[PDB]
């Protein structure tokens, strides 16, 4: 029901506000995002869920990004989530990031085939 | 051990 991710449960908080903050301080134009597939989503997988991308991408064109990435079948569909909330596809990584991002300074999103996180 | 999208 809410998100919980694998990478957190790997990783301890003051390891990964360390990655961040230096990864930050480092790729400045970047966000840095974990994608990990929701549970019970019946899609594709990643290879990596560590990705740097550019703080002017929308979510739109991330979507794309990452439906590359998985290749999605015949009438697979692909829906991200952050904090139970799809993205609207208009809005930018940046303000994604800005907004969404967990205090250890990674944006989370989770991916499914279903328009409901969990489902 | 991050990967750039795009690269
Ligand atoms: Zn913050």
């Amino acid at each position: 029901g809410s998100m919980k991710f694998v990478y957190k449960e790997e990783h301890p908080f003051e390891k990964r506000r360390s990655e961040g903050e230096k990864i930050r301080k480092k790729y400045p134009d970047r966000v840095p995002v974990i994608v990990e597939k929701a549970p019970k989503a019946r899609i594709g997988d990643l290879d990596k869920k560590k990705y740097l991308v550019p703080s002017d991408l929308t979510v739109g064109q991330f979507y794309f990004l990452i439906r590359k990435r998985i290749h999605l079948r015949a009438e697979d569909a692909l829906f991200f989530f952050v904090n139970n909330v799809i993205p609207p596809t208009s809005a930018t990584m940046g303000q994604l990031y800005q907004e969404h991002h967990e205090e250890d300074f990674f944006l989370y999103i989770a991916y499914s085939d279903e328009s409901v996180y969990g489902l | 051990d991050w990967d750039f999208l795009p690269p």
